[PDB]
């Protein structure tokens, strides 16, 4: 609700290491380098639910 | 390769900074002062030559309320940067520079052609530094405070400009802090033993009488150089002791503290108590400094409360939407918290308030030298820059054509 | 909260694919930008075999557009009646620089030299300027100063008086 | 009661002299470097952060 266009973050987890993530998105970087940015939020410490409890 | 090997210099309140540009860091600093002995002349820069103990040195600071002061000492510091530092050839490597919220064209003008015809730049630059600083936040629409070693202003900026009316020159600033530590020493009754004069500094307790030896090699030194490096010793004391209290003061709040124990040059150390946080309370409000009833200043809810006011309407919940920190003299603890406390509390719930997170001394202090290396960086900037062949063709004066 | 970046290496397992495969080499070759009217000459770390390419980033070369008199549109369409045309030319000007940002333009509007004009009084004037020009050639002031000094009585409105309207809106 | 004397209050002053912002009427305008400039901008220093 606070309306941030640019900080819309999501969840997802990775290929190898596979484990939930965190809030986090892809962002391009210098070199034209793909970088992921994982935030930091309200539920930084718990990022461990799954199953939508 | 969209970046030329250009060079940012960033040059505050209380030291010079620069360094490559789209670098972490500015390379280098060292004081915004040098010593001078008279007699082309015997010019002491950097520790080697200032702090260290010489004869007959009268320290001058080319700088004067964000102006230019002495010409001749900013190409001798230019030279000196150079050489000691860099060790290149800026004529070979664009260059560019902040500048004032109220810097003389006049001497804009006197700067822009010394640059263009002694140094042999290739491309110069130009840019008020609250604006850099703002740019190192990402940001375009907000208030800027520096407490850098001068003064204690705020200046906010839209869009990436700064509001002309929005300068504040509040006086206090580590200058003040020093004089909050001499009126300390007065009341408290200490001297200033200077490092410089102290062969050994001898076994003392709290309390213990200055117990030290003198290393008889010691050219006499001037009022104002002594005086410039006991100063330096005041700072560090005060980086040493720095506080606020978060509230509203209290004399024995403050002093349950534990008298920390700060040593002297002398080998002396005391412990100091509620008198750290009885005097920075007066920074939040100068007319409860006992003693002083200093008004002319304005406290810090009153400086936000002014600049709020004084801006328009529309915007002002924009601003509030960011609040900066910068200068040499921002080092003090309690800054930041206190400051959004008395914000909370002058500041109206009405308009949605939100500060910029960034505390760390580099951030703190060198967040306009980030900004500028910030721009440098960017590709698109190229079409701004400013070719020596054009002011080759129109003198100086493409200064106002092409910078309103 | 930090950031991985892009790994290529991950181990010593790439003997080959190299040798078959040449470094494109770079050059810090020199080059000029289309939006320097000047044509400064600058470099860039180029892989050699990109060379004379135009700047490839100049293209973003979009501007504000503001419109010109010369003499009877200040006397016969856009024909003036408050205005000098030096404050007419200043305005267009400021407007040209700054990209028709109106709080800019007042905040760097001489209000002494020229007419003592509030930021939407330049803006009203402007309005009739342009479109005057648009129609001989083919924006609200009033409700919107109203509107704007309700809105800074409403900021000035007391906090406690403030608190105490919000306290009846909520309590509907 | 709480009706009557709501009514009355919030009339004798949103009559004319409480909250009611319609709002800023709006007009077109163009578009210059300074958008992809701070674009750029923000990206970069995001990146360097």
């Amino acid at each position: 609700g606070l309306g941030d266009v640019r900080y819309r973050y999501c969840l997802t987890t990775l290929t190898v290491p596979q484990r939930c993530i965190g809030f986090a998105r892809r962002r391009v970087g210098r070199g034209g380098r793909v970088l992921l940015d994982r935030a930091h939020s309200d539920y930084d410490s718990v990022f461990h639910h799954l199953d939508l409890e | 390769g969209d970046e030329v090997g250009a060079l940012v210099f960033d040059i505050g309140s209380y030291t010079v900074r620069a360094g490559y540009a789209g670098e972490d860091c500015p390379k280098v600093d060292f004081p915004t002062a040098i010593g001078m002995v008279v007699e082309g002349p015997t010019y002491y820069i950097d520790t080697n030559a200032l702090r260290v103990p010489r004869e007959n040195m009268e320290a001058i600071s080319p700088l004067k309320n964000g102006m230019v002061e002495d010409w001749d000492s900013f190409q001798a510091i230019l030279d000196h940067t150079y050489k000691m530092h860099v060790k290149s050839e800026a004529s070979l490597h664009p260059v560019l520079m902040s500048e004032a919220p109220w810097n003389t064209r006049a001497k804009r003008e006197k700067l822009t052609e010394l640059m263009f015809e002694h140094y042999n730049i290739p491309a110069f630059f130009l840019c008020k530094t609250a604006v850099l600083t703002a740019f190192a936040n990402g940001r375009s629409t907000g208030l800027i405070l520096d407490s850098g070693a001068t003064h204690t202003t705020a200046i906010p900026v839209h869009d990436g400009y700064v509001l002309q009316q929005g300068i504040v020159k509040s006086p206090l600033a580590g200058d003040f802090i020093t004089m909050q530590c001499r009126e300390l020493f007065q009341e408290m009754n200490i001297e200033l033993v200077p490092p410089y004069m102290i062969a050994s500094k001898e076994a003392v307790r709290e309390g213990s009488p200055a117990n030290w030896k003198r290393k008889e090699k010691l050219p006499q030194v001037t009022r104002s150089w002594h005086n410039y490096m006991c100063n330096c010793v005041i700072q560090d004391f005060q980086a040493s002791v720095l506080q606020v209290s978060d509230s509203t003061y209290d004399e024995q709040v403050a002093a349950q503290m534990p008298t920390v124990h700060y040593e002297f040059p002398n080998g002396y150390n005391c412990d100091f108590g509620a008198e750290r946080l009885k005097i920075p309370e007066g920074l939040f409000d100068p007319s409860n400094v006992k003693g002083l009833s200093g008004n002319t200043m304005l406290g810090v809810s009153h400086v936000v409360t002014t600049s709020v006011g004084m801006c328009d309407i529309d915007i002002r919940p924009g601003l509030y939407g960011s609040v900066i920190v910068a200068g040499g003299n921002t080092l003090i603890q309690s800054f930041t918290d206190r400051l959004n406390r008395e914000l909370s509390q002058k500041t109206p719930p009405s308009m949605r308030l939100k500060l910029i997170a960034n505390n760390t001394t580099v951030e703190r202090r060198f967040s306009s030298w980030i900004g500028g290396s910030i721009l440098a960086s960017l590709g698109t900037f190229q079409q701004m820059w400013i070719s020596k062949q054009e002011y080759e063709e129109g003198g100086k004066q493409c200064v106002e054509r092409k910078c309103p | 909260p930090l950031l991985p970046s892009d790994t290529g290496q991950g181990y010593r397992t790439v003997k080959a694919k190299l040798g078959s495969k040449k470094v494109r080499p770079w050059k810090w070759m020199p080059f000029t930008n289309p939006a320097r009217k000047d044509g400064a000459m600058f470099f860039h770390w180029r892989r050699a075999a990109e060379e004379g390419k135009d700047y490839p980033f100049a293209r973003f070369n979009k501007t504000v557009q503001v419109p010109v008199y010369s003499e009877q549109e200040y006397q016969l369409y856009l024909h003036d009646d408050a205005w000098t045309k030096a404050e007419t030319d200043h305005l267009f000007d400021l407007s040209r620089r700054f990209d028709l940002r109106f709080v800019v333009i007042h905040d760097r509007y001489d209000h002494q030299q020229f007419k003592k004009r509030s930021v939407e009084d330049l803006k009203e004037r402007y309005y009739h300027i342009c479109a005057k020009l648009a129609n001989v050639r083919a924006f609200d002031a009033g409700h919107e100063r109203r509107r704007k000094e309700q809105l800074e009585r409403l900021y000035n409105r007391t906090p406690e008086q403030v608190a105490e309207e919000e306290y009846l809106l909520q309590e509907l | 009661n709480q009706v009557h004397q709501r009514i009355a209050e919030l009339r004798k002053a949103g009559l004319w002299s409480q909250r009611r912002l319609p709002k800023l009427q709006e007009a077109p305008r163009p578009k210059s470097h300074w958008d992809y400039l701070l674009e750029e901008m923000q990206w970069m220093a995001t990146d360097f952060a």
